């Protein structure tokens, strides 16, 4: 339950304002993650459609572009940067590229799904 | 002899098509309305029940509906003969069986090219009449380039009524093309065009060469 | 004298036998008086057979003869058991079975009462000698006179012949007796439970070799096939009337407020009689017209205790359809609840429950009377106000068919009441099943019996609810499954406009899986459902913890069944 | 004679009935299997002399992983001097593993151990599949629902039965059982229920068990004796009378199917101090052929 | 002598298949499942009924229908030649669905817009996923060695109609479409040569 662990560790409440509000990763919302999660959905559909134990070349290039997207999103929004650094999601992308199998990308997708699900839960 | 006439063709979406359903996917989006998908392929689908319901409703409205209708069995005799009836003691089989329309292989290839997603996320809102505040909403749709392979079976129960039945089917299809398929069609979604590849009697000695629906 | 016995039972049932506070007040005045009367009749018969000239010289004069008489085998403990009762009641097929069930059960109970009444009439004894009578089982105390043994043999032969003539292995009655010493009733030697176990073993041995040579030969040798059989309890042997109903089968239909055992009636009864339900004035007219007519009053009348609760017969619209009246609901799935409950270690309670220092004939009579009075009179008061019809009773076997939710609620109330009445020392195991209408009656009975057998395993204080995987404790079901979980979910979902019914199925589908990603999906589903946050965390924790996930699943399923359009 | 164990592994849900279509049973008596064998031998245009003159089969008993079950013998068990519910636990118990059969015949089994043996049985689960009749809907009618009770054997479980006979009779049994694998046994074998595969082999363990000689006899098949033997066998016997009834299944019996004459047989597991050999009782009346009901006796000796 | 043509094949669902059950847990319109393995099945009853109905429509009770599927009328007692076993969820499809983390069944959500108030009435039905394959096992009893060829022509016609038709469920609305794949046709019992015999 690494996902729940990191979400609850980064879970925080707006005590400074004096009004109750749960803050995840210093202000992260699903709207911030929308572009990158849609990109991951694109890669997931691409890998599901293909029948191959190892990832294809197009998948690898799309994952490199996903790493670039992670960097750009980290630059644009501090909340996404906090989420990515604490969740080590880009490092897991690098690990997936190292492994180069369909199953490891399926497990990475499972991990990201757990991350976003628990983030929505604790809000 | 039991004659079954097969109508196979393409259902080109001319605008975003949103046939809602209980959806599941990776990194489930903020959308509360995801399209229906064929789970084995995860591609969007057109359920045959949607096509049959829309066609039957349009054809029944065209023929004219009995005032104070409480059931679909009170429609015109032509509608019950074509689409089937469930009335007590007067059950009529459905001559028209409308299969599910799967996402086409051609559109799948054309979207694998261009690096395009088969679906899209339309962002809408609703300006309130009182506070004049926009409430953002997100609807999943199928992009206008997509097409669907559609397969319909007509059952020849009575030989002499076949031409009238196909006239009614042509009327239903013509209404449906001008109307929308299942979605928020009054706001531009779900526009459709049928491109009939073939109409061949798969079973029976009956011939449907002269028979056309569009 | 019979009327006086009924009056004594009505009055002295709650008056203690021994006024002394130091002496234990378990046996009431009525029980002690009834046992005294039975034993007095037995010893009077024994001495009359012995032609004793002086009674005080026989037992009192030296006071050695008193203990000598206590040593002598003066009595007989007799047991009659009817085999085939449950098969007769529940193995019926057709639309008329759902109305003939209770009629068949009452017919069997009245037949047993008529049998024991005939036995007592032959022996010239009252119903005081009848120690106990429950689910096809009757225990009596009789004199050890040679006339008594001859009467027992003649009665056994007559009843076997009659049941072979009418039912032909569908129902049988076996009667076995053991000679009993007065000290055994006093349990001075600690031989009371030994006597009871010996008579039970003899009864079982008789049940093993139930039929004789000529009876088997007559069974196998049949002239012609039936070529037509009854719709329920298909029997080709007897002449099947029109509409395909047998003579017994149609009479049981005709039966469905006193019970009259007269020369003319509906359903055949032993010693060439017929049982018919009659109005009070009609029953009196039958008594006047026909001499030697026994009449039984439900809860010259011989008062009979039997639970007759039936919600259908309460309302005229529901009188037409016995249980199809229960199945129809405005909201909630149209299903039937079948409860098969059983007292556990009842034989152990009679034998080992009573300590050897407290074993006696009067103690056993008091215990059996208490059990019967609970399961025949109090049961109806427990079930008041519920769509439940009770087919059988007596503790050793129960059957309460009705709406599933009403059945489970009244099963909980029955457990509470049984805990109160027994004050501990007694736990009963229950199986509850939910079946659609027109489900076969035999299948309903058999599957709920399988559930009851499952609940009897291990600790016997268990309820097997619906599917066999849902075996819980009564405290677990009453509080944790229903009060703790089901009620908050009902509140939160009845607040919603759709009443759930789509969220609950998603919840169940996610709960069926054990994948961790399915746990994450459940978290997301709960988050999107927009419940109260505390309830959401409670549900998530319940799903995380095994033995609470099952309770959550059962609460969800109960809620889904509660709202079904 | 030669003794062969036949192990039946069922590939599909099985509908074995007692009295109704909804009733599902996990076993069949020897009469049902003998009827199936006679039907098969008639279909295959084979003689009935061997089956009617020398074949001695038993009922079909459960079996599972490393255990073959036998019927619970009807012996006088002493039970526990403390509790009577032990006898209830013994009556609930129905099948004894072959290894524990001698122990049970010698007592040595507690009520808790009896319930453990009863629950150790790993023979499938019964269900009620509801189907419809749509033939009335075409000519202005309603669909008629109706239930069929079926039984699904667990993957390594199944049924078995011993068969005793000559070499020629055993060969005919092998051929008929090969055909019956595809004919099926049950009550809806024309609607999918009852498809099974058989394996016929000689078993040393069960042959040794049969070779065991004891003071009492135990019936392994639903049987009944003629009058000359019925006058002697019933003395000091513990049995159970089963009411064998059924409709005739054959095209040539009559224009319409009619019931057989009701029969009564001693259930498998009954205990007799005197042994008897059964007869193939004819249970047909005024029929074109003679319906055969199997009541021969397969005896297992025991020490009590 | 007697012959038993044993036909083994795979039924591939082209759309969701919904053979409901009147009687796992609370499921909205559940499909029939194996009692033990809890895997969806196609009852042999459903296949037999659909094939008999389609043959009745094509031919037209008719002597061929009663000869094939059996009849029990007075003077018309004929044993069924077609013993159609249940279609069990195949092992290959079971592994293919274990991969991709795909459930064996799916929930289809539907409506019924009333003609009176135009109010959609939601509904759910379970359907076996379109990638599933069910192993089917049929036995043909060769009672008449002269009628067997005509019987198999009728069987082929029935299978052709059924492939163009639907199996159990609401087929006019797109459910239940299947396709037979006859892996083999063999005569296990007897000697009747069925090598030339072929459905489809």
């Amino acid at each position: 339950n690494f996902a729940r662990k990191v979400v609850e560790e980064n879970k925080r409440v707006k005590d400074n304002r004096g009004r109750q509000e749960i803050v995840l990763f210093n202000g992260l919302t699903t709207s911030k993650l929308r572009n990158l999660l849609e990109l991951i959905n694109h890669v997931y559909t691409k890998v599901y459609n293909s029948d191959d134990t190892t990832l294809s070349e197009d998948v690898r290039d799309e994952l490199e572009y996903l790493k670039v997207k992670f960097a750009y999103e980290s630059g644009r929004e501090p909340a996404v940067r906090t989420f990515i650094e604490k969740t080590y999601v880009d490092k897991l992308v690098d690990v997936v590229l190292k492994k180069n199998t369909k199953k490891i990308f399926l497990d990475y997708c499972k991990y990201f799904e757990a991350l976003v699900a628990y983030a929505k839960f604790y809000r | 002899m039991y004659s079954k006439i097969r109508i196979v063709g393409k259902i080109d979406v001319l605008t975003g098509l949103h046939i809602g359903g209980g959806g599941e996917t990776s990194m489930i989006g903020a959308i509360a309305s995801p399209v229906v998908r064929d789970p084995y392929s995860r591609l969007p689908i057109i359920p045959g029940s949607s096509i049959k319901g829309k066609m039957r409703s349009l054809l029944a409205k065209h023929i004219g509906l009995i005032p104070g209708q409480k059931m679909h069995n009170q429609d015109a005799p032509e509608i019950l003969r074509l689409f089937g009836s469930s009335q007590k003691g007067a059950i009529q089989s459905s001559r028209l069986q409308i299969s599910d329309a799967f996402f086409s292989k051609a559109s799948q290839e054309e979207f694998d090219k261009k690096d395009l997603a088969y679906t899209e996320t339309k962002f809408e809102n609703t300006i309130s009449r009182l506070t004049a505040v926009a409430n953002p909403r997100q609807i999943e749709r199928v992009t206008r380039g997509a097409s669907f392979d559609f397969h319909i079976i007509y059952n020849v129960e009575n030989i002499n009524e076949v031409m009238a039945d196909f006239e009614n089917i042509k009327t239903a299809i013509h209404l449906l093309e001008n109307d929308y398929l299942g979605g928020g069609g009054t706001r531009g979604n779900g526009r459709i065009r049928f491109v009939i590849d073939s109409i061949d009697t798969v079973v029976g000695d009956f011939d449907s060469s002269n028979l056309s629906i569009k | 004298f019979s009327s006086l016995l009924q009056w004594t039972e009505s009055l002295w049932s709650y008056i203690p036998s021994s006024t002394d506070t130091n002496q234990v007040m378990d046996v009431s005045l009525y029980d002690h008086s009834k046992i005294t009367c039975a034993i007095a009749s037995c010893i009077y018969d024994y001495l009359t057979e012995m032609n004793c000239v002086n009674y005080r010289k026989e037992l009192f004069s030296p006071y050695e003869k008193t203990k000598q008489f206590y040593q002598e085998d003066v009595f007989l403990l007799v047991s009659l058991d009817m085999s085939g009762i449950q098969d007769f009641i529940y193995n019926i097929s057709g639309s008329k079975a759902l109305k003939s069930l209770r009629s068949r059960s009452f017919y069997l109970e009245t037949m047993l009462e008529s049998l024991v009444d005939d036995l007592l009439s032959d022996l010239e004894l009252s119903r005081a000698n009848l120690l106990y009578t429950g689910g096809g089982h009757a225990y009596l105390l009789l004199p050890n006179t040679e006339r008594a043994r001859d009467v027992l043999a003649s009665f056994e032969g007559e009843m076997k012949e009659w049941f072979i003539k009418i039912f032909k292995t569908d129902l049988s009655v076996a009667i076995a007796y053991k000679a009993c010493t007065g000290e055994d009733l006093m349990n001075s030697n600690g031989t009371y439970s030994d006597l009871w176990q010996t008579v039970s073993r003899k009864l079982s041995d008789k049940k093993a070799h139930k039929y004789s040579l000529n009876e088997i030969k007559l069974f196998n040798s049949t002239i012609h096939a039936g070529t037509q059989e009854c719709k329920e309890c298909l029997r080709s042997d007897i002449d099947i009337s029109e509409d395909s109903l047998c003579k017994i089968c149609e009479g049981i239909i005709a039966i469905s407020s006193f019970f009259v055992v007269s020369p003319e009636g509906k359903v055949p009864l032993p010693r060439n009689r017929y049982l018919s339900v009659e109005n009070q004035d009609g029953a009196e007219r039958k008594i006047k017209m026909n001499k030697e007519t026994r009449i039984y009053s439900k809860n010259l009348v011989t008062n009979l205790w039997m639970c007759d609760y039936d919600f259908s017969t309460l309302n005229p619209e529901t009188k037409k359809q016995g249980i199809a009246s229960y199945v129809n609901r405005e909201v909630g799935i149209p299903r039937l609840g079948v409860l098969r409950a059983d007292i556990d270690n009842l034989g152990t309670t009679f034998i080992k429950g009573i300590p050897e220092q407290y074993r006696s004939i009067s103690r056993t009579a008091t215990l059996s009377r208490q059990l019967s009075m609970f399961f025949k009179f109090e049961l109806s008061n427990i079930l008041k106000g519920a769509r439940i019809s009770v087919i059988y009773s007596g503790g050793d076997d129960l059957f309460l068919i009705g709406a599933w939710d009403d059945v489970i609620s009244k099963a909980l109330v029955l457990r509470k009441a049984f805990t109160r009445f027994s004050a501990g020392k007694l736990t009963f195991s229950a199986g509850i099943g939910m079946y659609p209408v027109k489900y076969p009656i035999s299948k309903m009975a058999s599957e709920t019996g399988v559930l009851e057998d499952l609940a009897k395993r291990g600790e016997k204080n268990q309820v097997a609810l619906w599917n066999d995987s849902k075996v819980f404790g009564w405290s677990q079901l009453e509080e944790q499954i229903l009060k703790e979980k089901m009620i908050p979910l009902q509140e939160a979902l009845t607040n919603s406009q759709e009443h759930g019914k789509s969220f609950l199925y998603k919840m169940l589908e996610l709960l069926r899986n054990e994948d961790q990603i399915n746990i994450a999906r459940l978290a997301y589903l709960l988050a999107r459902s927009s419940l109260s946050e505390e309830l959401t965390q409670s549900i998530f924790a319940w799903s995380q913890n095994k033995q609470q996930k099952v309770e959550l699943i059962t609460a969800i399923e109960y809620l889904v069944y509660q709202i079904r359009e | 004679l030669v003794v062969k164990l036949v192990k039946l592994t069922f590939k599909s849900p099985v509908h074995f009935g007692m009295k109704r279509l909804s009733d599902s049973n996990h076993t069949i008596a020897a009469d049902t299997l003998f009827s199936a064998l006679i039907i098969e031998a008639l279909q295959q245009q084979l003689e009935l002399s061997h089956l009617l003159n020398n074949l001695v089969i038993t009922d079909l008993f459960p079996y599972n992983k490393t255990s073959y079950f036998l019927p619970k013998p009807l012996i006088r068990i002493e039970g526990k001097k403390g509790d009577e519910s032990g006898y209830k636990a013994f009556k609930k118990l129905t099948y004894i593993p072959v290894e524990n059969y001698s122990e049970y015949l010698r007592g040595e089994i507690d009520s808790l151990e009896a319930s453990k043996i009863a629950e150790s049985l790993n023979l499938g689960k019964a269900s009620l599949s509801t189907k419809v009749s749509l033939q009335a809907v075409d000519h202005n009618g309603e669909s008629e629902p109706y239930s069929v009770g079926n039984f699904t054997f667990y993957p390594e479980s199944g049924l078995y039965f011993l068969a005793k006979g000559n070499a020629d009779t055993i060969g005919q049994l092998e051929i008929l059982m090969h055909a019956l694998q595809y004919s099926g046994i049950g009550g809806k074998r024309s609607a999918g229920y009852g498809q099974f595969r058989c394996t016929i082999e000689d078993s040393g363990k069960f042959d040794s068990l049969l070779s065991q000689t004891g003071n009492i006899a135990i019936l392994l098949s639903s049987a009944m004796a003629s009058d000359e033997e019925l006058v002697d066998c019933l003395e000091d016997a513990r049995y159970l009378l089963k009411k064998r009834t059924g409709f005739v299944q054959s095209k040539t019996y009559a224009d319409q199917l009619v019931k057989k004459k009701d029969f009564y047989a001693f259930s498998a597991g009954s205990t007799f101090y005197q042994k008897f050999n059964g007869k193939i009782f004819d249970v047909s009346d005024n029929g074109r052929h003679s319906v055969y009901r199997y009541a021969k006796a397969f005896w297992l000796e025991g020490k009590i």
